[PDB]
């Protein structure tokens, strides 16, 4: 209808397992980790849905926060890989430094925007 | 209307009912048989319902041993699941996982009501609307890792630190304080643990205020999957009734999923990535769910958790953690020095410790605290080598008041007055909150060092260097 | 003595990236054991979930 | 009868080694390392009938000692945990200790035992 | 050929001595065969009757009564891993093993025998003599105790240990180098003729080394070189 909408979901590896034990329960054949064949297929349908219209379309916008969990802080596992994979970014949080005491503790390091730089007023750009 | 028997696969039986009569889901069942003739045993078991067949057959888990089993024998159906009873009467008493009495102080009328084992979850319209601090009494857990009111505490730590003497003196603090009622329910653990266990709340008295119930690492996993849900049964009837606040401890919960993915493997589900049950999070869920606050009452476990091989990206302890509030870790270092009850101050973390809920001033206290403590770790080496010499001015009081603190975190319990004399105490918040910010200020840097052991009250330090002759 | 203190420096100096260089020498061939492992868990994995699962 | 009776197990690896090669001849699904899923279920079983009976049963009592063998010093494999967590306590034998003249070699620092204390004489203690 | 070898000792109690070429290929066979026999596969491909199969042959060779046979067999090990299930289950058979290694043989040392991973039955005080098992037990323990400290040495080198520790390096590779020996069968190959030891020759040879009387010595001398006299020749052919 021409407006602005900001979604958030909240965890996508529940999701992922809620999927798998369906596939599984219904006799379907196994993959990696015994994630059924179209893992991918299903978050990408779901990410791919927000997008920034035209001017002849209405101009109206949509953008979305997935959110994700990791086990004792790697990166390296399936879903993780997948989501980084679809994505045009990520934000880290570094377990010691939220021990620390720092709020938020956001890892600098390894942050990375794609679309940066073009989303920021003059005044932040200098 | 009664069933035959037709294969028997170990812990899994298959029944064949009448058209039209099958049983429903999670129903119990009875088998009862007397030797017709000398190649013949005497049988008696118990049954419940898992899965629905096609051509009338029922596919069920044994509660016990399926030895001596003969295909074509009767079963009888009770059209009900398994009922617990419940009420005033099992305070004080052992029960097993059928609810029978395993003492022997006699057996309980059958016309006391009962309840069934498996209960949906409470609705979003009963749930508390804002967050409550439970007070224990303790300075430590009052100081560092607060506890919540309806949340859950996982519990870290070994043999020959306390555990028990711990457990003990929470079950009384809470029952002089609050007037609560405390459950224990244990879970494939050792027999000579829990003998112990209980000879000890005999010895110390505390036993008249709580219920127990034991299925243990003997019992197959059919007996070992239902022993959670019979304590919660017997614990939510205080809530529910009473409106009171209960105390609810679970020996392990890493046996309840290990229990679930051996019994799924003979039903015939697909293996998991790890070989456990596809089912593991809905399971762990629904448990879960039901330990919670309401409008009435409210209900909090403290749970123990081990950890095989110290692997955490294990997917059971990876479910178990995404439901705990905090963690309280016992060091064995800490229990040689002779600081009860040893609780690591810098391990243990909480999620209530946040200044819009405890307060500034003691947020404020705590991370002095836990700056300080984590300053003076740091020098354990360079003190060890090199002496205490060769130190800078600053150090050198941080560690004459890491000492203090460190001595004055110990505190004498109520159920350790049988060995010593001493009669213990309980500490307000308010009260060791001042006491540390005094401490932390220096109000008390002449004492000795002494002084400041099995305490309480900070007010006590003074009269025992008194004693002392300061 | 001051030449002598010069030279002392100097030695100290060359050891300790002496040394740095041969940590940063071992590095990578503990690497490459690792990803070898790190390919091996995996295949083993896959091969005993699709065998297991077979059997039905 | 009232008697004290030791018993010994020279292997508990060969034992599941040959369960698990009947249950693969029976025709039964396997799990991890081609295992049976109630193995656990089979040691505790065994290891459970060793115990101290009260002053009523007569005053008997039994005790056990198994074995198990690692390899190449492995000590997270699936049936040395399955084993530790059972038993009431562990004993270390290190090659690196036994060649550097220090025989029997047992490892002090990780040897565990949970009832030690009351298992010893005054004179001992003190 | 065991059904041909054990005629002579159960018929005519005559001392019979046996050889095998390789035993894991009969193991290796045998799980070749189980794929299309309908058994399902085992941990890592294997039969799941592995154990069982190799105990039916292995028992069948033994010293009774009537006569004795002794046997030395080679065994394969694959992809050199020594936890393969094939290798790890024969250990339970042997009396005296010796293993090879790949990093040993690549430095130019032969039979390249790793001295710590071979054991034997009888290696006893009782059986071969007290000064033979106090030199076998004094070189293992000098020979744990430089392995002990490569890690120290391939980063902060030789200059930062103690007067000890370079003395059981020093006397620690004159023993490394001296375990190696010339064979007969390699003189089409080199020309060197090669030379027969006895247990006292060599027994007096280590304990001579591990006394110190030899530490003026280059290194390079001890390499094939038979006896403990023949050091000193070619040290001062070498011009030392």
């Amino acid at each position: 209808k021409g407006k602005h909408v900001l979604v958030v979901y909240d965890d996508l590896s529940k999701q992922a397992a809620a999927y798998r034990e369906l596939s599984l329960l219904l006799r379907r054949p196994p993959g990696r980790e015994a994630y059924p064949g179209d893992i991918f297929y299903l978050h990408s349908r779901l990410l791919e849905r927000a997008a920034k219209l035209s001017d002849a379309k209405g101009g109206g916008s949509l953008t979305a926060l997935p959110f994700v969990e990791t086990q004792a802080g790697d990166i390296s596992a399936y879903i993780p890989t997948n989501v980084i994979s679809i994505t045009d970014g990520q934000i880290f949080l570094q377990s010691d430094l939220f021990f620390s005491g720092v709020r938020p503790a956001i890892n600098a390091g390894l942050s990375v925007s794609r679309v940066g730089g073009a989303a920021q007023i003059k005044a932040m750009k200098k | 209307t009664r069933g035959r028997v037709i294969q028997v696969m170990g812990p899994v039986v298959d029944v064949k009912f009448e058209n039209g009569h099958l049983p429903a889901i999670y129903n119990a069942l009875k088998i009862q048989h007397k030797a017709r003739n000398e190649n013949e045993v005497d049988i008696d078991l118990t049954l419940e319902v898992a899965l629905h067949l096609g051509d009338d057959t029922v596919r069920t888990i044994a509660m016990a041993s399926t030895d001596g089993l003969i295909r074509g024998m009767e079963v009888i159906d009770t059209g009900a699941p398994i009922s617990v009873p419940v009420g005033e009467v099992t305070l004080g008493r052992v029960f097993n996982v059928l609810g029978e009495p395993i003492d022997l102080e006699g057996d309980i009328p059958a016309d006391a009501r009962r309840d069934p084992i498996h209960r949906p979850a409470p609705k979003f319209e009963e749930l508390a609307t804002e967050v409550e601090i439970l007070e224990t009494g303790i300075k430590v857990v009052d100081l560092l890792a607060p506890y919540i009111k309806g949340g859950k505490i996982g519990l870290f730590g070994g043999a020959g630190v306390g555990k028990t003497v711990l457990i003990q003196e929470l079950i009384h603090n809470i029952a002089q304080e609050h007037g609560g009622i405390s459950v224990f329910a244990g879970v494939g653990e050792r027999t000579r643990e829990g003998n112990d266990l209980y000879h000890e709340m005999k010895d110390s008295g505390v036993i008249s205020k709580t219920a127990m119930v034991f299925g243990q690492m003997n019992e197959p996993p059919g007996a070992r999957m239902r022993v959670a849900l019979t304590g919660l049964t017997m614990a939510e009837y205080f809530r529910d009734e009473q409106g009171q606040d209960v105390l609810l401890f679970i020996d392990n919960i890493f046996r309840f999923t290990q229990a679930g993915s051996e019994v799924s493997a003979l039903l015939g589900r697909m293996p998991s990535a790890v070989g456990y049950q596809p089912t593991l999070a809905t399971e762990m869920g629904q448990l879960q769910e039901r330990i919670t606050s309401t409008a009435k009452g409210s209900i909090t476990s403290i749970q123990a958790i081990y950890v095989p091989a110290d692997d955490y990206t294990d997917p059971a302890p990876a479910t178990t953690f995404s439901h705990l509030d905090a963690t309280t870790n016992l060091e064995r270092k800490l229990a040689e020095m002779g600081i009860y009850p040893a609780v690591d101050p810098l391990a243990s973390t909480s999620r209530a410790l946040a200044p819009e809920i405890v307060g500034e001033e003691h947020y404020q206290v705590a991370r002095k605290v836990q700056q300080t403590l984590q300053r003076y770790k740091e020098l354990q080496d360079i003190i060890a080598i090199l002496g205490m010499d060769e130190l800078s001015d600053e150090d050198k009081l941080v560690v004459h008041r890491a000492r203090r603190i460190q001595f004055f975190l110990s505190q004498n319990f109520h159920v350790a007055e049988q060995f010593t004399g001493q009669p213990g105490s309980y500490v307000p918040v308010k009260e060791t909150v001042r006491g540390f910010k005094e401490i932390l200020e220096g109000k008390y840097d002449h004492l000795p060092e002494d002084a400041f052991r099995l305490v309480g009250r900070i007010e006590e330090v003074v009269e025992k260097a008194k004693a002392m002759g300061v | 003595l001051l030449d002598a203190k010069a030279s002392e420096h100097a030695a100290r100096m060359t050891a300790m990236k002496n040394a740095t260089d041969n940590a940063n020498e071992l590095i990578r061939t503990l690497t490459l054991s690792y990803n070898r492992a790190r390919q091996a868990a995996i295949t083993q994995e896959i091969t005993e979930i699709v065998a297991g699962a077979n059997a039905l």
